[PDB]
C-alpha cells in the first residue's frame, strides 16, 4: 500500500526482519574454550575404545 | 502503472509452482522405507522357530507399530514443504543483483 | 520479505513528497498578479477622472 512512513521510522513490523537479521548474532554470541573440547574429544575416545 | 525495475511476486510465483511438484516423491521414499524395514524384521524373525505362536506374535506386534509410525512421518513430510512455501528467503547464496 | 529488486514504490513515495511543496509559490505568484491588476486599475481610474 500507500502513506507509508518514509521519514520517521523503520517500523511498523519491519522491525521483524532485523530479527531474521538479529538471530544470526545470537548463534554466534556463544562461544566455548578449546581446551575443554579437546579435552572432552579425548574422554569420548578413550569411552568409546573400552578395553 | 509503469515498472521501473523487475517485479519481485513473479519469482516468487514460478518458485511456488515449481515448489509444489515435490510432494510425491517424498512419499514414494517413505513407502519404500517402510516395505523395507518390514523385511528386516521378517528376516530376523526366522531364529524363533523353536516355539510356535511366539514368532507371530512378534512379527505382528513390530510391523503394527511400523505401519502405525507411517502416518506421522507423511504429516512431517508434508510440513517441511508448506515450510518451504509460506516465505521466500532470498539472503542465503544468490545472485544478488542483476 | 526479502528483497530482490528495488520496490517502485520507493520512486513514487519520494515523488509524491517533493511535488507537494509546490503548492505554496503558485499561491504567491496568484497573489503577486492580482496586485499587479489592482494597481493598474487605480493608474486607469483615479488619475483620469475628476
Amino acid at each position: 500500500g500507500d502513506q507509508i512512513d518514509t521519514y520517521e521510522l523503520s517500523g511498523g513490523a519491519r522491525i521483524n526482519r532485523i530479527f531474521h537479521e538479529r538471530f544470526p548474532f545470537e548463534l554466534v554470541k556463544m562461544e566455548f574454550d578449546e581446551k575443554e573440547l579437546r579435552r572432552e574429544i579425548s574422554y569420548a575416545i578413550k569411552n568409546i575404545h573400552g578395553i | 502503472r509503469t515498472g521501473l525495475f523487475t517485479p519481485d511476486m513473479a519469482f516468487e510465483t514460478i518458485v511456488k509452482k515449481q515448489v509444489k511438484k515435490i510432494r510425491e516423491p517424498c512419499l514414494k521414499c517413505v513407502d519404500m522405507v517402510i516395505s523395507e524395514l518390514i523385511s528386516t524384521v521378517r528376516q530376523c524373525t526366522k531364529k524363533l522357530q523353536q516355539y510356535p505362536r511366539l514368532r507371530e506374535e512378534m512379527e505382528r506386534i513390530v510391523t503394527t507399530h511400523i505401519r502405525e509410525r507411517e502416518g506421522r512421518t507423511k504429516e512431517q513430510v508434508m510440513l517441511l514443504i508448506d515450510i518451504e512455501l509460506a516465505y521466500m528467503n532470498t539472503n542465503h547464496e544468490d545472485f544478488i543483483g542483476f
